[PDB]
């Protein structure tokens, strides 16, 4: 009695469809965070070198 | 089924909450990082006034 | 985090470990022949009472 | 082991109220006894 | 004499402040501790949000 | 035997999906992991299916062994 073996493996195939959009989200995730780190390395140099 | 007698699993659940407090404790947080964003500016800002009083 | 907003925010770093364990151990068992520990009533009476009486 | 000093600052903070498994332990011991009692009288 | 040298140390400390900022990252995927100089960390219960 | 099973997960994890060693997982061995199903689980690029769906395929066939004694059902022959 495991024809419900396929249907719990069939539904996990439909999520591979949206997983190709999860990649974009994954790629997008931390882009802000890495950029979130690019703002501090850019602000600290330019605010000081003119002050000197 | 209606199982019985209970001497099992519950001693093997609190060993698990030594694992999950080990992994999740090392989590980078965007908010925490944000809170380290202004700590570098205003020390150098009054340091500009440290030479403004050292001259004037 | 948003509701509490106190110095009871120290407790909240544990409550996200509690959501990943029974978030996972309820999602693993949908597989063909796997076994869920939150099926048995034993450990859930050890998840309620050491947490509920930690509040009063 | 070093599964302690990473989280040792956390423990004596909240195990003052969180490490009260005595109630849990007491309940467990009683539960084992009743099951044995009913199987003793079958 | 003093104001050209008190600005010179303020030029010298600002010349050291940027060169330490080049020390922190050798690559985008560089390090989890070398990025822990500029962006801060603290003791228990500092970051409220 | 502890350094034997610990060097199974560490070696396998790096090889299967992601870690000059971090970008080695950026291309990934997912192209190596791909060919087993047919083609269809293609979304493994940044949400990696073949990295995860091998452990869960191992945990099923490991639990098929314990159940085998109970649900015998087999005649003096082979299947349909």
């Amino acid at each position: 009695e495991t024809f419900s073996a396929i249907s719990t493996i069939g539904v996990l195939v439909y999520i591979v469809k949206k997983y190709g959009a999860s990649i974009g989200a994954f790629a997008d995730k931390l882009n802000e965070q890495k950029i979130a780190q690019l703002e501090e390395v850019k602000q600290a140099s330019i605010k000081q070198i003119q002050d000197a | 089924d209606t199982s019985t007698w209970f001497i099992t699993i519950t001693s093997m659940i609190m060993t698990l909450f030594i694992l999950f407090q080990l992994k999740i404790s090392n989590y980078s947080y965007p908010a925490s990082p944000e809170s380290i964003e202004l700590k570098t500016q205003k020390h150098s800002t009054p340091w500009e006034m440290k030479w403004t009083k050292i001259y004037l | 985090m948003a509701i509490h907003n106190q110095k009871g925010q120290t407790w909240s770093l544990m409550l996200m470990s509690l959501i990943m364990f029974i978030g996972s151990t309820n999602i693993l068992g949908l597989l063909p022949h796997s076994f869920t520990p939150t099926t048995q009533l034993s450990m859930n009476l050890g998840m309620a009472i050491p947490l509920w009486s930690a509040t009063v | 082991q070093f599964q302690f000093t990473g989280i040792k600052k956390y423990f004596n903070s909240y195990t003052l109220t969180g490490r009260m498994n005595c109630v849990l332990a007491t309940y467990g011991g009683i539960a084992l006894l009743v099951l044995y009692f009913k199987l003793r009288s079958k | 004499a003093e104001f050209l040298s008190l600005s010179k140390a303020r030029i010298e400390a600002y010349e050291k402040e940027l060169e330490k900022m080049k020390n922190i990252i050798p690559f985008d995927q560089m390090t989890i501790e070398d990025l822990n100089e500029v962006f801060p960390e603290t003791k228990l219960d500092k970051k409220k949000y | 035997a502890s350094v034997v099973p610990l060097k199974d997960r560490r070696l396998l994890e790096v090889k299967l999906g992601e870690l000059d060693f971090t970008p080695s997982g950026i291309a990934g061995a997912f192209q190596r992991g791909y060919y087993r199903y047919y083609n269809k689980y293609v979304n493994v690029k940044k949400g990696s299916v073949a990295g995860l769906s091998m452990v869960l395929a191992a945990y099923v066939v490991f639990n098929y062994c314990r159940s085998y004694k109970e649900l015998k059902h087999e005649r003096l022959r082979k299947y349909h």
